[PDB]
Parts: C-alpha cells; structure tokens; sequence
C-alpha cells in the first residue's frame, strides 16, 4: 500500500479527489458553453443585446451539414424571429408578462406559440416523406388498440367538431402522429395524436372546443406536411389549454 | 527564440490567458498550502514560537 | 384526465424496416423477426434485424463460453440435482482463487482455476463486444460516443475484477460469480476497507448515479411534456430548432435560472452516466492500494469528527 | 356591508385552503400511526440510527 | 436578459393562486405564489442549518451535522439545539419542496406543456417523506429519521442498513437498484446515441434518427424509438424510486429481522427442502 | 496557420505585451525567492 | 401614513386578501404548534 | 396615480378603511385573547 | 440622501414590496428563533422557571 | 434613469409613503426592542 | 477616482443593486453568526453570565 | 463597446453615482458608528 | 507595461470586472479564514486571552 | 464431398467461428494444465532444475 | 486588434480608471498590513 | 423445412458444449482424472 | 446460393482451407508426440 | 500451401492488422504475466537473489 | 472474387509483405526463447 | 532528423501543443510528488534536519 | 522488409502516431512504475541506503 | 490499397522518416539499457 | 498532403520555433538534473 | 407449422433427456 | 444434396467416437 502523504495528509487519494474537482469545472465549464449555441445573445425586451450576458463566453461556431441537401447550421450564429409577434409589454420595468394585442391563438403568442421552421417536410433516411396519411403510405394499417377511423371528435365544450378519416403516421418509426379530421363545412384539419384521447366511440380533444377546430393552420398539400405547419399546428392546439377554458 | 511570437498566430489569445491566469492562481494556491502544511516553513507557526504566542 | 403520451393508443403496423445500409455488410445483417404487440405498446414494436459480423460471433461465443463454465461449476455444485440447482440457485458461486496462490496460475479448478478460465472468457466477451460497438458506429458513419461511454463501464469492470487483483497482488482480491456472493464481496469489501460511505469517489460516484435518475427523470418527463409538439424527434429540432426545443428550454430557464439545448442535455446526459463508473473505477482502484480505512482517512481530511 | 362580506370572504377563501392542506396532512400523518400501532411494532423496536 | 426566442412566451396567466400579484421574473427565474413560497422556505432552511452550525460548534461544511430529535422524544417536539431545529428545517424543506414542484406546475400551465416534470419530481419528494415523515411516524420517534449533515447522515444509511444485516438482501431494494443500474445505462445509451448521430465521423451529414434505429438493432437486435427511450427514462428512473421508498416502508415496520432470512421461504419450500447436497441442503 | 486569423503586425506586439507581463511577473517572483531564501533557505 | 391607502394601486386587492389569508393562518398555526411544543402551555396535556 | 391594479383614488380609499375596520377589529379580538391567556398564564 | 426617492424609477414598486415583504418576515423570524435556541432567552421558558411551573 | 416609467412627482410621492411606513415600522421596533430591554437587558 | 461613475456604463445599475444587496445581507449575517459562534463575543451568552441568568 | 453597454448617458451616470456615493458614505457611517459603540463595550484589539 | 491598456481590446470589461470580484472577495475571505484557524492569529481568540474573557 | 460445406456457409464466418473457438479451447487446455500440478511445467522445472 | 469592439481610446480610458481602482485598493491593504504587521508581525 | 444455414450452427455448439460437459464431468470425478490418474 | 459462390470457387477455398488444417493438425500431433515423450498422460 | 494469400480477399485487412496486433501485444503480456506470477520465472526476484540485494 | 475489392495481384503483394514481417517476428521470438532457454530451462 | 518537420502536416499543432503542454504539466508535478512522499528527497524536510527547524 | 512501408498506404498516419504515442508512454510507465514497486529496483530507496541517507 | 490517399511516393517519404524516429528512439533506449544493465543487471 | 494545410514552409517555419523552444526546455532541464545530481545524486 | 414442432418438440425432448439422466447422476 | 454429405460426417464423427469409447472401454471400463 502506497499510503504515503508527500505534505500534510495529501496522499495518492487527497491528488485524485482534487483532481477531479479540477477537471469537475473544466467539464461543467465545457458543457454549460455546449448549451449555449441557441438563444444566444441575450436580449431586453425590445430586441437590443442586452447589457449583461452571463459568466460563460459564447463557444466557437459548429458547423451541421444537412443530410439531404438541406443546406448548414452553424450555430452560435445569428438568430431572429422572422414573424412579427403581437405582444404588448404590460409594464415599463423588465421581469413583467406581455399581453396578447388580439386572439393569441390566432396570432401564436404565449402557450399558442410557433417557430418558423422550414417550409418543407421532414425527410427520412431513404429521401422521403417522414410523415404521410396512412392511406397514401403502402402495406399501413392499425395493428393494435381501437381503430379511430369513422368516430365523432368532441371539444372541451361536449360538442362534435367533426369525424377523423384518416391517421399520419411516421413511417422509418411506425408510429401514429396526426388524425386528420373532416368538419361539418368539409375540409380537414390536422390534430397531433398527442393531444387527443381515443375513447371506445368518440376521440376526445381537451385543447379545443368546437368552434375552434375552424382555426386550426392548414397543410398546403393534402398528402404533406411540413415543418412550419407541424408548427403551427401544433402550437395552436396546445394553446388552447389556456386560451380555450373560459 | 526570436520567433515565439507565432504561436499567437496559433492559439487564441483569449483562451491562452485564461488558462495561463487560472494555472499560475492554482499552481501558486498550491505552492502555498504545500508551505503552510509543512511546519518548517509555516510562516503563521514560526512567528508563533519566535514570539511566544502560543 | 388528458392523455399522457406513456403508452400508445393506436399501434400501425407497416413493412419491416431493414434499416440504413451505409457501409454495413447486408450479408452479415440478418432478416426481421416477429412484431411484438406487447412492446408495441410502449415502444417499437420491431424485432431485429441484427448485426453478427466476426465480432459479434467472438463475443457470442466466449460470452457463451463463460456462462456455460459458471453453470457448469453451479450444476457440479448441485450434485448434478434439478431440484438442488433451482433451490441454491442464487447461494451458488465461483470464488476466485485462494489468497495463498496470490497471482499465480497455478491454482486447483475447483479451488479458484475455473475461476480464471471463466475470467479468460468474460475478458474476451466484453472487449469483444465493445469493438463490435465502435465498428457499428464506424459502418453507419456515426459517432463513436457509444465506444467511449461503453469504456467507462468497462474501466470498472476492469479495475473490479482485473486491474485491482494485480495492483494487490492476488486473484483472491476479485468478485466471484454468483448472484448472493458478490453481494457479500460487495458487502465485505466495505467492511474491509473501512466503511466506504467515505471513499470520496465512492460519494462521487453515488452522486453522479443519483444525478442520471434525476436527469433521466427530467429530461424523460421534459420530452414526453414537449412530444405534443413532436420533441420526441430530437434529432430535427437540433437541426431545426421548432417550438418544441423552446418551451422546453424556457421552463428550465424559468425553473433552474438556466437551461440546455436539444444537443446539449444529450452531453449533460452522457458524462452524467459515464462519470459514475469512470470515479467509481478510481475509488475501487485507491482502496487498498492506497487507502485501507476510508473512516480514518475521512477523519484526518474533515468528513468526520475527531 | 356587502364590500365587508367581500373582503371577508377572500381572506376565508386564502384560510380555508390553508386549513385543508395542513389538516390534509394530519390526516396523513394521522393514518401512518394507526397503521404504526397495528403492525408489530412496539414489540419489534429498532435502535436509534443516529448517535444522540 | 432574455432568450432570443424568449420574448413570445412571457405572457400572463397560467397560475394557481393569484394571477397577477406576484405574476413576473426575477431575471430568468419565474416568481409566483409558489415561487415566494419557495424562496421563503429555502432562505430560512439554508440559515437555520447555519445557525445550527454554531450551535454544534463548527464552521466545517462536511461535519455540520443537524439531528433529529432522540428517540425519548417520540413523535413530539424537541428543543430548538436538541432536535427541534430538525423539526423546523424538515418543515421548510417540505414546504421547499412542494412549493417548488407547484412553482413548475404553473410554468408548465404558463408554456402550454404537460405536467410530466411536477409529477415526476413529486416521486423524489414522497421518496423524501418517506424517510423523514411516513416512516419516523410509523416507527413512533422523529429520531428514525436521517440528519441533514453531508457526512452524517451517510452513518444514518450505514446504522440502518446494518439493522437488518446486510441491506442487500431486502428483496424491494434489489429491485430498485436494478432500475438505478438501468437508468444510468440507459441514460449513457440514449446521450451516446443521440449525440453520435448529430456529431457523425467527420465532416460528414447529420445522421437521421432511421440510424438511430438501425444502430441498436444492429447492435443488439431490437430499437425501442425515440420515443419509447424517453418513456423508459422515466420509468426507470421513478420505478427506482419508488422501490426504495417501498423497502424502506416495509423495514422496520413490517420486516424486522435480518433481510437474509427472508430468501430462506424459497429453499424451505416442501419439494426440495429436504434434499442433501447444495449449498443449503 | 493563421487559425485565429491575428497578422503579423498583431502577433508580435501582442506577444511584445505579454513578454512584458511575463517579465514583470517574474521579476516579481524572483525577488520574492530572494528573500524567502534569505530569511530561511530551503537548501 | 394617510396615503396608505394607495398600496391598493399597486397591488390587487382580491389576490392581496387570498394570499393574507394564507399568511395569516399559517402564521397562527406555526404559533399554536411552538406553543403546543412547551409542557408549560400545551393545553391539550 | 401609478394605477398598477385599475383601482382609482377613490375605490382605494373605499377599500382601504373597510380593510382597516376588519384589521382594527382583528386585532381587538387577539388582544382579548391574549388577556385571557395572559390572565391564565402570564409568559414574563 | 435628499434624492433616494430615486431608487423607484429604478426598481419597479411591485417586485420591491414583495421582496421586502419576504426578507422581512425572513428576518424577523430567524431572530424569533434564534432568540428561542437560546436558553438565555428563551421567553417561554423563562416563564416557566420563574412561575416554578416544573 | 427611467427604467420604471414612473415621474419624478411619483417617485417622490410613492418614496414619501414608504418612508412614512418605513417609520413607522422603525417606531414600533424602537419601542419594541425598549420594552424588551427593560424587561431583560442583553448588554 | 472621480471617473468611477462610469461604471455604471459597463454594469447595469438594476443588476448590481440586487447584486449588492444580497451580497451585504449575507456578509452581515455571516460576520454575525461567527461572533455568535465565538463564545467571547455571543451577546447573548455575555449578558446571560453577566446578570447570573444561567 | 465601452461607450456604453447599459444605455445610460455620461451624465445619467454620474447621477446615479452621486446618489449611489451617497448610500455609500451613509451605510459605512452608520457602520462606523455601531463598530465605535462595540469596541468600546468589547475591543478586539 | 505601457501597453497593458490593450487587454481589454481582448478581453470583455464586463465579464472580467465580475470575474475580478467574485475572485477578489473569495481570495480575501480564504486569507481571513486562514488566519482565524490558526490560533496565533485568530484575533478573536487573542482578545479572548488578552482581556480574560474565558 | 465436404467442400460443399463453402457453397452454402459464408467464408467470412466460418474462418472466424473455427478460429474464434480453436484459440479459446487452446487457451482452456493450456490454463488446466497449469492448474493440475501434475503438469504445470512452470512448476516441473523448478522442482527439477532446484529454483526459486 | 480587437475581440471586443472597444477602440483605442477606449481602451486608455477603461484603463486608467481601472488602474486607478487598482491603486486605490492596493493603497488600503498597503494599511491594513502595516497596521497588522505593527500589531502582530508575522515575520 | 430446416433452414441449412441455421441447423448446423446451432447443432455444431450443441456437440461442442456436450463435449465439454462430458469432458468436464470426468474431470470432476476423481476415478477419471487422467491428468492424476497419471500420476 | 446461399454464399453466391459456385464451385469453381468452393472447389478453391475447400483446397486452401484443408491444406492450412493437415499443416495445423501436423504440428499439433508433433507437439503432442514430443509432450507424451515427455511426459506420458496413460 | 502456396495459396494463402486469397484470404486477405476473404478478410478486409485493416481489421485484421489491428486484430493481429491486439491479439499479439495482450498475449505477450498475458505471458510475461504469467511469468512474473511464478515466482520461479520472476526475473526481478531472480536477480535480487542472485546478487544479494534484499 | 473478393469480399474486400481487391484484386487478386493487391493480395498477392499484401500476403508476401506481411509473410515476410511474420518470420522476421518469428524469427526474434526464436532467438528470445534460444536466449531464455540457455539462461533457464523450462524442460 | 532533416526531415522531421513534416509531422505538422499530419497534425495540428493547436491539438499536439495542448496535448503536450498537458502532458508535461502532469507529469512534472508528479515526480516532484514522487520526491517529496520520499524522505530521501524531499528538500522541505533535508532543510528542517539540516538548519534544526523542528 | 524493404516493402514495409506499404503499412502506410493501408493506415491512417494520424490514428497510428496517436496509437503509438499513447502505448509507447502508457508502457513505459508501466514499466518505471513495476520496477519502483520492486524494492530490488528502486532507484530511490537505493541511493538511499548506498549513501546513508535516512 | 489507396486506403488513405497516401501514394507509393507519399508512403516511401513517410516510412522513411518514420524509421529514422524509430531508430533513434531505439538507439537511445539501447544506451538506457545498457547503461541500467551496467549499474545492475537483472541477468 | 493536406491533413494540416502546412506548405512545407509553414511546417518548417513551426518546427523551427518548436524545436527552439525544445531545445530551450531541454536546456534548462538539464542544468536543473546537473544541479540535483551534484547535490545529493540518486546512483 | 411443421418448422415449431420441431423447435418444441426437440427442445422438450432434449432437455428433459438431459434432466432424465441428470437426475440419475445426481443419485 | 444436404442429407447425403451430412451423413458422411455422422459416420466420419461416430466411427472414431466408437474407437473413442472402446480405447477408455480398454483403459478405464465403467461398466
Ligand atoms: C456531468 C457532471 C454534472 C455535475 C453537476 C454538478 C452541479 C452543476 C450545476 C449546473 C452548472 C452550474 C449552473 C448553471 C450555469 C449558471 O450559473 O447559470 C446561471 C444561473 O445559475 C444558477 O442559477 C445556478 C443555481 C445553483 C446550481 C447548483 C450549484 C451548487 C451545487 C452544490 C450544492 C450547493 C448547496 C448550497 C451551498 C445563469 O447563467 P446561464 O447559464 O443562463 O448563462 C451563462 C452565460 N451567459
Ligand atoms: C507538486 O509539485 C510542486 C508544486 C511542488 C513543484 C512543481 C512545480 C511545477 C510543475 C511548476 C510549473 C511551473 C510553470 C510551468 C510555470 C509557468 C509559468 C508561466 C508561463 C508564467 C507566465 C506568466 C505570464 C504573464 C503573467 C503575462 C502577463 C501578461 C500581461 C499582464 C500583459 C497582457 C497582454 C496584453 C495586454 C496584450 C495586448 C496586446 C495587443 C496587441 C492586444
Ligand atoms: C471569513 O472572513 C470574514 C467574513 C470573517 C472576514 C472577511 C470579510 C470580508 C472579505 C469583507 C468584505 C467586505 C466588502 C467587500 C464590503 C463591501 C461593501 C460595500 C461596497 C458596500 C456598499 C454599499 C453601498 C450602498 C449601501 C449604497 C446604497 C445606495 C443607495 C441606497 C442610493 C439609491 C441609489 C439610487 C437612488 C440610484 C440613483 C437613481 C437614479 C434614477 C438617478
Ligand atoms: C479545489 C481544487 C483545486 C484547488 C487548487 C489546487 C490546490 C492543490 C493543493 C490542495 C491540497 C492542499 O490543501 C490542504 O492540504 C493539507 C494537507 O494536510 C491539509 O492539511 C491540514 O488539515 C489537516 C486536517 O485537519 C491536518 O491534518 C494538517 O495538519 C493541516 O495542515 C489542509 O486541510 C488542506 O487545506
Ligand atoms: C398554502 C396554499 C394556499 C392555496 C390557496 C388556494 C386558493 C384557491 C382560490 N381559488 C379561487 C382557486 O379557489
Ligand atoms: C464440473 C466442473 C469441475 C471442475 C473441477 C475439475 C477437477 C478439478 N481438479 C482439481 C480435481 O482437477
Ligand atoms: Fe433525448
């Protein structure tokens, strides 16, 4: 046994216990750096950097090739929200909440929020659609659990917005990720599986009420979705949580 | 000798200042716990017993 | 009373996925299996196919060979009785050679060298096993990130039951192979060692495993409250980050003062879990090579009173 | 008098829903020691775990 | 200093109690009811462990060590230097604690996510008040509960695992550890994968998650998903959890001995019992 | 070369102030040892 | 000292009262529990 | 004034003094009690 | 000092009471139970020694 | 300088009536900590 | 020294407030947890021997 | 940019600082009084 | 040395003044926790034993 | 008429299967040798030669 | 050079009030130690 | 029926680890150890 | 076809790997020959 | 027997330099191992007697 | 004809230089064995 | 020798210098580490023995 | 052997100096490290007791 | 072949650099040998 | 080769500095064994 | 599916067989 | 073309196991 303390009580242990803590601040310097390539800089509520940045410098640009022609990320890198946002600071000192100017659904502020991703599909390895209905997709079909093709949707107010016609599924994960859904004027809207509950004779939606399935963002091409409406979709549902619970 | 005035076409300036600041704090912190933790050369204790403090 | 995204509600079903063919051997690639429903409801519910290259047939077989030698010795150890050996199932051990022998190789089977010849093939297995983990990386092109973290559980492993026994001189100072025996080595060698609640590696390293249930935790519970906006496909939302990836960051900012990114909490995630075993390994590799009562060690570096 | 029954009304409202989370947790803690003095114990008793 | 994405998201509502009255931030953190609470809580928890400090008589952070009161006290208060600061910073954690996972509950209404994070979070705090209320209760004494010192109430865990022998033989806690273990390898198998598609070889595309999948059933035949990996995360890391608060509930309370003789039901058993050889015959 | 993208002119009277820095803080720390070695010499 | 009045401005009146009634009882009931705690006033003894 | 709330001048002078009749009258109460218990058990 | 009624256009009014109000109650709390931990001040107990209330 | 969006009348107005609170805060513990004094000096 | 002020160009005057604010209260309670620490200088101790309240 | 970082204008600053020096010299003058009270009831020197 | 101005074209003033601060006060309170271990230099200690306080 | 054995197994495999094994087996037979002292030749010759 | 975006006289500006802020508390625990090292010399 | 590929990897481990065991088993046994029946 | 070899190509690798087995074979029957010699295990 | 060569057409040889080279280098030291392991073969323990030197 | 895209005059060359590394591996073992077993027989 | 220039070709310097830097840090303080667990060598204690400071 | 260098037109350079580097030094480490665990070989221990040190 | 992009030239200026490290490498480890063997042999 | 972008007069301008600052360390290592070695040598 | 009779069948008879003659070398 | 190869071996494997178990029959009989 070594045991042997060259001062003190710093023995072989007491080096390696401070070592770590060495490399414990290296490594947690490290991964708060790693964690900053979104966001950053900070801003004021006006969109100006703001004074104070934080302890941590901003790392060294990264650079991601796309993998199907999809161009590169770097990042950091420079960062703005290309829509406007309908918000209206409620007081002049920071720390405060920014109320809706309007319907914040409509608008998608607040728990109704949307990013403005890429107007184009999700791409699986083979080049394809990641996400098509399961009508166009070949050899599809519901292996297990009730089938909710034919059942009424209901809202949060107990009322029928519609009747689910077909699913969207992930085909590299074979998974269920939209129920399109007719309303009574006749065009379909899109709801994340996420969001739904799948009863024994209805699908019941806990986001929206029934006149609000109206609002929800249309898909451009009725056998395609993109990032931007997955979004939008998405988002608009999930505001309703808050906006929708009079 | 004459030519180590390339190695900050090298490195980044920043990132060598705060390692180098960080090393000499660290490596002399260290220097001055291996002292204090020698009774020889514990400047506290040997002022101590030259004054008859304790 | 909404839906909570822990199980599926509806399953779909399509062709059998035969996976990326990026620089990969189809011809060592085997065919897809049954569909199980069951884990349908849960996760994928694909079965195969696999990967069995050279590595995979050396690491199968000395695997194979290392745990037909414990069962054996464990049937030996039953009298060769179904009934003894499902009774005394869990007692069952083999115990490495006897002190006295120290390193030497020189040790009767039945008194530690079956021991080591069952060591022999568990070595071969497990190394085996992490070159078929990089060359998978390597032949789809990705990242060699699992190779690494594998290593860490693999330092341990090695400081448990090889580099240890050398460092102290004797193969008796290794773990046996038996389900409640290595529970009384683990036992034993705290008591030996002096109460290793105050190993500061062992602290570290129990706090690093605290800390990946309670990031896993997090950043599982983060995700499935995110999956309403497809954060389960992390993948895109770190090439594309979507409202997802920000929510998800803002209630952490919100919460904690601070936040991850899609990427980021996959490095918070994978050093927590590989430090467990990397200061675990070094807390294991300094008792009794270096420090032989961890209670007095802790008394004479605070951590205890006087 | 109605601004009164208001402003009363709001205060009970903030007491009566602290008086059901702290009289939810005797309840509580209430049930664990019926359960404590059902089980063997205090005819099992286990030694103090800390040195005090 | 906000995110640049942060802005649209700094909206009112969401919250349980109030609404506007303490509806703001304090730079990124969000305050609440909740969040007053909670700062309240920690704030008088973190100076009454100082002031314990010098009571006990020491500046050392790994040997300030605040016990419970002794087991003479039972279920009732103790003196505030005997084992009533305990008491108090037990309650403060408590309230700490639960107002903490409310807090989050109104972030998560605030952000229109699901309330996945409180509940998990509630596991580790029932998890808590298992060892410090639920069991010191059932028990009858405050004084089976663990003191809040670093080091101290690492001899708690040793006095009370070796009650019973050695610990590792209670049945629930071997499960739990399974799950522990598991976490911890499934936690280093989803940052490795996840990052080893995102950082391929070098200088290559970003792998697709159809990669993911085709790693791991190359690898051991079978891919959970992407989805089914966050599930498990979660499971694994509250099942362990709640495995522990179950062998601790059950010990002392329901389980006396050493955990070792409890496996002995199973070579007692009549077919086999009394057949020579083995290791217990 | 040239990874931090610093010319010629900006590398060596930046290496000029940091060899001053550098001096200074051993000038410093040599006078320092001076008088630690004469008020108690460690050989 | 007369214009006290105007902390009613500054915050809600009706989420002021809810919390105050929360401080309120949950000060009482801190009193009551160290009051409960000396054997020289528990009245439950 | 500031007018954080909606409240006007005058609806906060209304608010306020029923406030500080119930705040008064609060007080008495707990002064009561404290005789009583003072009466039955003086703590100086 | 004739100008510190300057600290609110620089402090919004809402978040200062609020945090007033906590640091306050904090303060006078631990000073309560500091006072309490003290068997030289403990007035509770004070009483019941001076009544012979044992 | 006009970070809250209050005036100088309203910053001189509100600072008035917390001072007066202030005050009056200060008062009560002044007499407080008299009383206290009287009944058990702590110097 | 008279252009001290223009640190308040480099920090923001809300943050360093705060900032101050926090950092003074906890050095005060430290400075006087430490002296109740000291048995010497622990008022509460001294005036409790002084006046034969033990 | 050491122009500024905060916004605040050169005179703006020196505003804040007057009043700020202010705060200063009255938190040490009080410290300095209740230091002079205690080392006459107790020096540590 | 007449050129140490142009550090703060390399490094940013806002983040080293903290830096600077957090540093200076956390070398300033390990230097006063050091002399207060040692019992020659404890200067509440020293008064303790020079005015007969114990 | 064993060459057969080729067209239908991968040459890949069956090279690396048989020499997977016949290492492990060597390496057993070697180990079991040096663990009976009858043939630990490690130990013969120092016995025989009157070494260490 | 600049990583920063200060200019020159920027940087001369930034300086000497730092400097200046760095002689001012060098002289304050100049004091501190002498009037330390008059009451009790550590060396 | 039988997939060629499959029966005979799986059959050959089957005759090598019943070699083994039989091998072993004798090992076991002190009245067929040749490797002390030798000696 | 289950290697995509025919025997034009199995006829070859059978030749190949029967000649590396009688030069293993051969050495390991001079290796247990000289052992028994040695030291006779009958 | 004059034929090997076709199976470096079989066997992608980048792997199997590295395989050689593990294999070789851990079977190298697993027999100087066990070498050290006898006591009769410990070339250190050899010399340290044969010279006198413990 | 080659599971590794290489022609059979790419492996010609490769099996005869690593041939030749072999015996000269080999042929260092022997003179170490030689080298041992002179110095101390293990037969 | 004349040609050994080239290995910066195959190699960053930016990676090689860290990794040697590291490298030469780690290792030189652990031989003076080395010394200093000796008592042979260890230069604080062969100067207490030599000029009687303990 | 005059054909050798062919082992580079199969291996990465970088891969293959790195792999060395980080053998050839994780050996000889080993190597120093077995013989100062031998008391025979300790070459500090020796020049102790040659020079009567201790 | 042409596995990394290396030529027959390339290889040839790289291993021929490579053994003149190799060999003084190994030279100096002869003399380290030698002269370890010298002090105290281990044969 | 490309691996770096060195011209092969930026590797030979960087192996110049580099074994300059080589020979430098190597120097002052030297002097300091030399030092230690007549001090109290460890042969 | 004649394939799973066999797979069932043989691995009863197998291991049983096996179990069989264990037993009569456990006695 | 699978069975009539297969059975090679068969015979190939038991004709030399038969002189296996006659050699240990001769040496060691267990009956
Ligand atoms: C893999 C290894 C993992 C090891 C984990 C150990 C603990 C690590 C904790 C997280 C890292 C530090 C905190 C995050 C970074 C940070 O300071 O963020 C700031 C807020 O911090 C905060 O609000 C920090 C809150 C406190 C965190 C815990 C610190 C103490 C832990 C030890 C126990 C102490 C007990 C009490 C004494 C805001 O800045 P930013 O990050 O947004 O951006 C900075 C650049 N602009
Ligand atoms: C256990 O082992 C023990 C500890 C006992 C013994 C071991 C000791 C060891 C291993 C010691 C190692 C010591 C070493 C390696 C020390 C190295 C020290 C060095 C390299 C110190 C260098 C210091 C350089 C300094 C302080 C330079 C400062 C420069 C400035 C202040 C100027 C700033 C530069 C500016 C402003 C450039 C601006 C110019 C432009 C054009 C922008
Ligand atoms: C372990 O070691 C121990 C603890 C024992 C000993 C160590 C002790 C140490 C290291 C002590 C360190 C002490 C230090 C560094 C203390 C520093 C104290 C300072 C800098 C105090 C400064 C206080 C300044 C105050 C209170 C200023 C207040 C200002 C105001 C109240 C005015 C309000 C400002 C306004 C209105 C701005 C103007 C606004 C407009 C719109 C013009
Ligand atoms: C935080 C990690 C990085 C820090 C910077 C690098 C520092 C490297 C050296 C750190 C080790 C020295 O730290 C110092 O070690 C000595 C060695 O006995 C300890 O020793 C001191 O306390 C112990 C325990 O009470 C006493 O037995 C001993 O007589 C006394 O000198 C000190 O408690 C510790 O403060
Ligand atoms: C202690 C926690 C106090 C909770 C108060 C809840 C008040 C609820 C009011 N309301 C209108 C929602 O019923
Ligand atoms: C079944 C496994 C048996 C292992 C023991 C074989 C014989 C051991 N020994 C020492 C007698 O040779
Ligand atoms: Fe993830």
């Amino acid at each position: 046994m070594v045991g042997v303390t060259a001062f003190g009580n710093f023995d072989l242990a007491s080096l390696a216990i401070y070592s770590f803590w060495i490399f414990l601040a290296g490594l947690i310097y490290y991964l708060q750096t790693e964690n900053m390539r979104e966001g950053y800089p900070l801003e004021n509520e006006d969109g100006t950097p703001a004074a104070n940045q934080g302890p941590f410098p901003l790392p060294k640009p990264k650079t991601f090739i796309l993998p199907h022609g999809r161009g590169t990320l770097t990042v950091p890198g420079p960062e703005s929200e290309d829509r406007p946002i309908a918000l209206a600071r409620t007081a002049v000192s920071e720390g405060f909440p920014h109320a809706p100017t309007g319907d914040p659904m409509k608008d998608g502020v607040g728990p109704a929020s949307w990013v403005a991703r890429r107007d184009l599909p999700e791409l699986d390895g083979h080049g394809h659609n990641k996400i098509k209905p399961m009508k166009a997709a070949a050899g599809f079909y519901v292996s297990a659990g009730k089938n909710p093709i034919g059942l009424p949707v209901r809202g949060c107010d107990l009322e029928i917005a519609g009747k689910v016609v077909d699913i969207w599924v992930d085909i590299p994960e074979q998974m269920a990720r939209f129920l399109e859904v007719e309303l009574k004027d006749g065009s379909t809207r899109l709801l994340p599986m996420q969001m739904v509950k799948v009863q024994s004779n209805r699908v019941h939606v806990n986001a929206l009420s029934s006149d609000l399935f109206a609002g929800i963002p249309t898909i451009k091409s009725p056998t395609e979705v993109t990032l931007l409406e997955e979004d939008k979709i998405c988002g608009y549902v999930a505001g309703g949580l808050m906006y929708a619970a009079p | 000798m004459s030519k180590f005035y390339k190695i900050w076409m090298i490195f980044d300036p920043r990132r060598v200042f705060v390692a180098q600041g960080v090393f000499l704090f660290l490596l002399a912190v260290m220097i001055h716990l291996i002292l204090l933790s020698t009774p020889s050369y514990n400047w506290l204790e040997i002022s101590a017993a030259k004054y008859n403090r304790v | 009373a909404e839906y909570q995204n822990i199980f599926t509600q509806v399953q779909v079903r399509g062709p059998a996925d035969l996976g990326m063919t990026e620089d990969v051997n189809l011809a060592n690639r085997s065919g897809v299996g049954p569909f199980s429903t069951l884990l349908g409801w849960f996760g994928n519910a694909q079965l195969g196919p696999i990967y069995l290259g050279s590595l995979g047939v050396l690491s199968l077989f000395s695997g194979l060979m290392w745990f037909f030698t414990i069962g054996i010795w464990f049937w030996y150890q039953a009298g060769w009785n179904p009934a003894v050996f499902l009774r005394d199932l869990f007692f069952f051990s083999l115990e490495p050679p006897a002190p006295e022998y120290g390193l030497s190789f020189a040790a009767p089977l039945k008194e530690g060298g079956l021991w080591l010849i069952a060591s022999f093939f568990m070595f071969v297995a497990v190394w085996s096993w992490w070159g078929r983990t990089y060359l998978r990386a390597q032949a789809l092109g990705m990242g060699k990130h699992t190779a690494w973290a594998f290593l860490s559980a693999i330092w341990l492993w090695m400081v448990l039951g090889f580099i240890r026994p050398i460092l102290m001189g004797s193969w008796s100072e290794a773990v046996p192979y038996g389900i409640f025996s290595h529970l009384d080595w683990t036992n034993n060698f705290s008591l030996v060692h002096g109460n290793l609640f105050y190993n500061p590696f062992h602290g570290l390293s129990i706090a690093f495993l605290y800390g990946s249930a309670l990031l896993f935790a997090m950043h599982g519970a983060t995700i499935l409250a995110v999956s309403r906006f497809g954060g389960e496909r992390e993948l895109e939302q770190i090439a594309d980050r979507g409202t997802a990836a920000e929510r998800a960051a803002l209630f952490w900012r919100w919460t904690m003062g601070f936040n991850a990114t899609m990427e980021g909490i996959h490095r918070w995630a994978i050093w927590m879990a590989v430090l467990v075993t990397l200061t675990g390994g070094i807390g294991i590799l300094l008792s009794g090579t270096v420090v032989d009562n961890w209670y007095v060690w802790g008394q004479n570096h605070g951590m205890a009173p006087l | 008098t109605n601004l009164r029954l208001w402003v009363a009304f709001q205060m009970m409202k903030g007491a009566g829903w602290a008086g059901g989370v702290f009289f939810g947790t005797l309840l509580l803690i209430g049930f664990f020691r019926v359960v404590g003095r059902m089980l063997p114990i205090d005819e099992n008793p286990a030694p103090a775990p800390n040195i005090t | 200093a906000l995110l640049s994405f942060e802005r649209k998201y700094r909206v009112p509502g969401g919250t349980l109690v109030g609404g506007n009255l303490f509806d703001f931030w304090v730079g990124p953190f969000y305050v609440g009811f909740f969040g007053v609470a909670t700062f309240f809580f920690a704030a008088l928890g973190i100076i009454l462990i100082a002031w314990s400090a010098v009571l006990q008589g020491t500046w050392n952070p790994q040997l300030i060590s605040v016990y419970p009161p002794a087991l003479e006290y039972g279920l009732g208060g103790a003196p505030l230097a005997k084992g009533g600061l305990w008491q108090i910073i037990t309650i403060c954690a408590t309230g700490a604690f639960v107002s903490w996972a409310l807090r989050e509950v109104e972030i998560c209404r605030k952000l229109g996510i699901g309330y996945h994070i409180p509940f998990a979070f509630a596991f580790a705090i029932l998890a808590y008040l298992t060892l410090v209320l639920f069991r010191p209760v059932m028990m009858g004494a405050w004084g089976y509960a663990f003191p809040y010192g670093i080091w101290t109430h690492l001899d708690w865990v040793s006095n009370t695992g070796y009650t019973y022998g050695n610990f590792h033989y209670n049945p629930a806690h071997m499960i739990a550890i399974t799950f522990f273990f598991t976490n911890a390898l499934a936690l280093a198998l989803h940052g490795a994968l996840v990052l080893s598609a995102a950082n391929p070889e070098k200088g290559k595309e970003m792998r697709t998650p159809d990669h993911e999948d085709t790693f791991f059933r190359d690898l051991v035949g079978y891919s959970i998903g992407t989805l089914g990996i966050h599930r498990l995360g979660l499971l694994l890391s509250l099942s362990a959890v709640f495995f522990s608060a179950l062998c601790m509930i059950i010990t002392g309370t329901i389980w006396f001995d050493q955990w070792v003789d409890w496996w002995q039901w199973w070579v007692k058993l009549p077919w086999w019992a009394n057949i020579p050889g083995g290791i217990n015959g | 070369l040239g990874y931090t993208g610093l010319t010629d002119e900006q590398a060596q009277e930046l290496h000029s102030v940091y060899m001053s820095g550098l001096w200074l803080f051993s000038a410093v720390a040599i006078v320092a040892h001076l008088a630690v070695y004469i008020w108690r010499p460690w050989f």
